[PDB]
């Protein structure tokens, strides 16, 4: 069906009406999203079908039609934009400076913007418009707010 | 059955709404891909 590069909404008709479960990125004929959005299930794009190709529950990432294509990374210094696609609302760029998730296996960038869980899969961008990661996997802080990591896959 | 709908282009927007803080947090990632706070 629609294979054009860009940001897409991931929807379902299983619940009441049409519900937005997440968001994803189409790039180089590959659909990239977060694992918790689709659970590895097949996707529909008009009359066409997207079958999963690669996935990992720990990284919380999944690619459809081909291997993960997104290889840009946050430089640890400059501001980024969350191209947020919220349920029932238009795509919107939100500029912020990322924080840090300090882990036993290294540091990761983190965006502190509050959006519904259906916004999961929204791409985080660098100044050149390159996707440096996906929004939707993080932690809940002392004030109920969500702080997501900048989750990036590995390009082979 | 899940489906996809195009929502726009992937572009950087100059003069976008600039908001949000930059916190430094101690986290742990489990086998299920869930993050948790370490103190
Ligand atoms: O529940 C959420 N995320 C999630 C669910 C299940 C799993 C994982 C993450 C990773 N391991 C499995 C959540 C909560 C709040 C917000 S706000 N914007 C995105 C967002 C995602």
């Amino acid at each position: 069906g629609e294979t054009t590069d860009g940001v897409y909404r991931v929807m379902t008709r299983r619940l009441l009406g049409s519900t937005q479960v997440g968001v994803g990125v189409m790039q180089e004929g590959v659909f990239h999203t977060m694992w918790h959005v689709t659970k590895g299930a097949a996707l529909r794009s008009g009359e066409g079908r997207l079958d999963p190709y690669w996935g990992d529950v720990k990284q919380d990432l999944v690619s459809y039609c081909g291997p993960w294509k997104l290889d840009a990374a946050w430089d640890g210094l400059s501001e980024v934009q969350l191209l947020a696609v919220p349920p029932g609302e238009r795509a919107k760029n939100i500029q912020t400076l990322p924080g840090i998730f300090k882990t036993k296996d290294g540091d990761i960038g983190a965006v502190a913007l509050d959006y519904p869980a259906g916004t999961s899969g929204s791409p985080i961008l660098d100044k050149c418009g390159r996707v440096i990661g996906l929004y939707g996997n993080g932690v809940v802080i002392k004030n109920g707010s969500y702080v997501s990591a900048i989750t990036q896959g590995k390009r082979e | 059955d899940m489906y996809i709908e195009r929502a726009g282009d992937i572009t950087w927007e100059k003069d976008a709404e600039v908001t949000g803080n930059s916190p430094r947090l101690d986290v742990a990632l489990d086998e299920s891909g869930d993050f948790s706070l370490v103190e």
